[PDB]
């Protein structure tokens, strides 16, 4: 029970002590990780052990990893932790093999060449050519795998969640701390929140632990002192446009990440939900203390910032997102018909929700236009144009895919789209395709 | 890189749209950013292998009566929805929804789904329910019905407590595959 | 005719001109090497082209091989010549693939890894995992080969020969020049000397060209002006004791070598040959102007030195060599009897040559001993002790291997060895096992 | 490396020792560095495969007749030599060596190896040979004897002019399997 406090307990133990305890405890953390399935945190453990041994050996004057821990800086910048404090070279390598075994089991294949690079150099010096060839073949199989699965739906690296604990005389170490929890991937909010509640409730008693579903910043003054609280919120990794440029692959999107983001709805009326003219949205970027992957699967959030989006900014955003997603769905080589029809019908024929023309009416009308900042309406006018574009492009795409038991569905999608054009015009007074 | 068509049907206030929004954006019901668009999509892992389950939200009003069944062909799986604290949505399951879907799609499997199971224990709900001589719908009654109308099975869930949530869509996909 | 002058012509052309001409000619050189079977010299040409292009791009500001020609110093130090000056990275890389084709064909497997390393880094940046996988598999396969063949006779890098030309109005740019010729594998003195004679004789007329078989230093004044001369002499690569430690493998024994050695016999009596008490031998180390392998297969000798060994040093040398060689033969995991009996019987049962006890007679008897320097006799005594030692160790080793088809041969070896002990004793006045 | 035991037999002043020192040390006869050990171990490449050919040398005077029998066993091939400019040594192949080696190991193959072919042309040799009324040996009459004596081939060579030197040893090591 509570494998998460166990890791942190062992980890807190690996400081204020000797090199060998630090090692001993990282190894222990690793066997907990392994058996809990957090295979990347077992690999990050072995790689920290490795850099520990390297650093200790360098400092003892025993001599690539003769550099120190910087040898491993490209696996992860967390490794700089090892720079503060009867080993030998064959032990160092054996730890690096543990790492490689677990990069393999954690499907973070792209690091196998880098963790192997120093080992090759040890075996260059001893002219052990057969072991060199094994090392090279291994790296080869490693990129073979990467080539097989990279940038596809096969590899599942994790789903991330903010978790924050609040209860004065309940939590003891995590009290007031806010964390990011890296969960085995495709883990749902339902799974993690219910798992946390059952853990801490076995700790404090059945109905003394409350889930906080609101995602606003918790002020403790408003907390019923009679309970322990756990705020749980889905977050995804956050990147600036520059960063999004610099990371090509899915693995690259999950490697060395310390920033996460989540969106909270609210209305200027101070409520949580409302119509498109007053419903706003806040975007909050949490920053951890250490990048993922790390030797533990939860990392404290040390800082935070947020920005707020206008009703019209909420619309500029979601329409841009919608144009892109439909374009993208129509560039693809072998277009998935059901997903196509799903997103198309959900744009041109909505019957449960307001519809794109709700934004068109609220923000693009001449009177309501006077209300909002001008160049923002101009932006949304263009975006709405491009939107009609992508909708027509998809409506044509799908006509090819039809198996003729869906014709009348397709006329009706088309006819609804033509009405949507008519209205969009009368709001903007343009020919609109 | 595949996709599964699931059509959702039922009355409107039974919180079915809240089920799909909450599950497919991993947010609690009080926290989703509302969207002007219909039709949600979710990746689900099952038996170790991902799928893209696509959820076509139908409106349950008696106006889209002529246009709703244009959304029916190419369906792999159906979810008929009712609230367990709403006995009219239950009889409407028997009288309109399962008759319609099986008339258009006799061979397509469907699943009875109860929602709002958290209110079944909510005192104020049971009080407004009892005052009209009504009781909520119990599990054993919902399951006796799923058997009698030949649904694949009955699944129930709570979008607000998340209990049973994942399983509704996992059993949906399981229904879709065979 | 004469692929050797053609290369030197193309190479001489490669100065006073532009980068692209230097390239054109090295490429031409390479296809002559390629087509003549000198696959290592084809590879050193492609590597010089690579270093040219790298260097030229560096100077032009086009940006690991951005360093320059130093990028390639680990293939060969000759590459430093390219540092004295429409390309791009993909042309550079393909030159490095040509290189790799010919390292493979030249069985210099141990360098393929070095040449692939920059190429791997190009494909790290373009996330090209299939090419990474190919590259790693290639280096793997290359060390597999090295493991199969390193330190064995399955890989034949070349036999070297001094060739020196002398004829006043016959040779033109080679007149008086001295060369090292790197000849394809196992080429014998008989083969190389006959091809040179037929080449230059087609050049100057059938019976106008003479081979100088003597290996002493030719003084030209002593040459009949009516002929052109070609002195041809087998040489092996020469190494210092430090170096001999530092080169493990046969390839390391053939990689980046500029020093060669050959032994000339002579007697105090002014002859070439004589009895063991008067036979000396001069040891000559020629030094080239460029390391082998190079863009050509022949290189000028720019300097030379020699030291001379007296008869007692000739004996110290040759006896030490057989003791070590017989040891090396009895340490080996798999002793092959035929090589054993050959070297053993060739010590204890000589029927053609003088025999070891001739050194014992000339240098160790008390009268003949006083003539020579003390510490040399004292050394030669110990070495000869060890010689009887190694002889007995070999006779016992060989007793296990006999299949009794030649049982009595082992007896006769014993009787001859025991006679040798008795005499060695009466000569040294020691019992000698 | 699989090792081959080859054995060489014939007269002494014929210059077979010269041919051998010439091939295993890569040297012109003039430049051979004399050694007090016997037998030479040479590395040869044939059919693209390297083998080490061990050469057990035996001088030819009648005195040694009794001790020589001992080094014969497991010999893959023998090399039986004469000199073309020494006729008296041509006979000794018929009268002494071939019957001997054949008598010990009948099935094991061998060559007849003509040496000092450089000398056959020289006028000094052939004139001072005609004083004794003998002519030098042509490879015709020697190949007549090859096809007479159950000889695997007659091969000839010159250690002085380097002619046919490689061919002799290649022909040996290949005739050893």
């Amino acid at each position: 029970p509570e494998m998460l406090v166990d890791l942190q307990y062992s980890l807190a133990n690996s400081y204020a002590s000797t090199p060998e305890l630090r090692r001993t405890w990282l190894e222990s953390m690793a066997k907990i990780h392994a058996r809990n399935g957090d295979l990347s945190e077992a690999a990050m453990c072995y790689i920290h052990i490795a850099a520990l041994i390297a650093e200790y050996l360098k400092r003892k004057g025993y001599w690539m990893f003769s550099m120190g821990w910087p040898a491993f800086l490209s696996i992860t910048p967390n490794i700089k932790e090892e720079g503060a404090m009867p080993y030998n070279e064959n032990i160092l390598v054996e730890q690096l093999y543990m790492c490689v075994e677990f990069l393999w089991k954690s499907e973070r294949y792209e690091l196998i060449a880098d963790v192997n690079k120093p080992i090759i150099a040890v075996f260059e010096k001893q002219r052990d050519f057969k072991k060199l060839s094994d090392l090279y073949y291994d790296i080869h199989r490693s990129y073979l795998k990467v080539a097989e699965v990279v940038n596809s739906e096969k590899r599942l690296f994790g789903r991330y969640y903010r978790v924050a604990f609040y209860g004065q005389g309940f939590f003891e170490e995590e009290e007031g701390k806010e964390y990011i929890y890296k969960e085995p991937k495709l883990t749902g909010l339902s799974e993690i929140s219910q798992r946390l509640l059952k853990l801490y409730a076995d700790k404090f008693g059945a109905d003394n632990v409350k889930i906080i579903q609101d995602s606003n910043k918790v002020n403790p003054k408003d907390l019923d002192p009679k309970y322990a609280y756990i705020q749980v919120t889905y977050v995804t990794p956050f990147f600036e446009e520059k960063e999004i440029e610099d990371r090509k692959t899915d693995f690259e999107m999950h490697h060395n990440i310390n920033r996460f983001v989540f969106e909270t709805p609210f209305t200027l009326s101070g409520k949580k939900h409302g119509g498109v003219a007053e419903q706003c949205k806040r975007r909050t970027v949490l920053t951890t203390s250490h990048l993922f992957p790390y030797v533990k699967k939860r990392i404290q959030v040390i800082s935070q910032s947020s920005t707020e989006l206008n009703p019209i900014e909420v619309a500029i955003d979601e329409m841009s997102r919608k144009v892109s997603e439909l374009n993208q769905l129509c560039t693809t080589e072998e277009v998935d018909m059901i997903r196509l029809q799903l997103k198309l019908q959900g744009s041109v024929s909505v019957k449960v929700n307001a519809g794109p023309m709700a934004y068109a009416r609220a923000f693009l009308e001449e009177t309501n236009a006077k209300k909002y900042p001008d160049n923002q309406v101009k932006l949304l006018k263009e975006i709405f144009r491009q939107f009609a574009d992508a909708c027509g492009q998809a409506l044509d795409v799908n006509e090819r895919l039809i198996k003729e038991d869906q014709l009348e569905y397709q006329e009706e999608l088309r006819s609804h789209y033509k009405d949507m054009l008519s209205e969009l015009s009368a709001i903007m007074n343009e020919q609109i395709t | 890189m595949q996709t599964i068509k699931c059509v959702v049907v039922g009355d409107g206030a039974v919180g079915k749209n809240c089920l799909l929004i909450s599950y497919t954006t991993n947010k609690f019901p009080s926290e989703y950013v509302p969207t002007v668009f219909d039709n949600y999509a979710v990746t689900v892992m099952i038996g170790g292998e991902p799928y893209t389950l696509g959820l076509f939200d139908t409106a349950g009003q008696e106006d889209y009566d002529r246009l709703r069944p244009l959304s029916y062909p190419q369906t792999d799986v159906f979810l008929v929805c009712f609230s367990v604290v709403s006995p009219s949505s239950f009889e409407n399951v028997k009288e309109k929804w399962v008759p319609e879907i099986t008339h258009h799609c006799p061979k397509t499997p469907f699943l009875l789904v109860g929602t709002q199971i958290d209110l079944r224990d909510d005192p104020s709900t049971i009080e407004k329910l009892a005052k009209n001589k009504q009781k909520p719908i119990t599990p054993e009654t919902a399951e006796k019905l799923a058997r009698d109308l030949k649904a694949v099975k009955y699944v129930e869930c709570s979008a607000l407590t998340q209990k049973g949530l994942k399983n509704v869509f996992d059993e949906a996909i399981l229904a879709a595959l065979e």
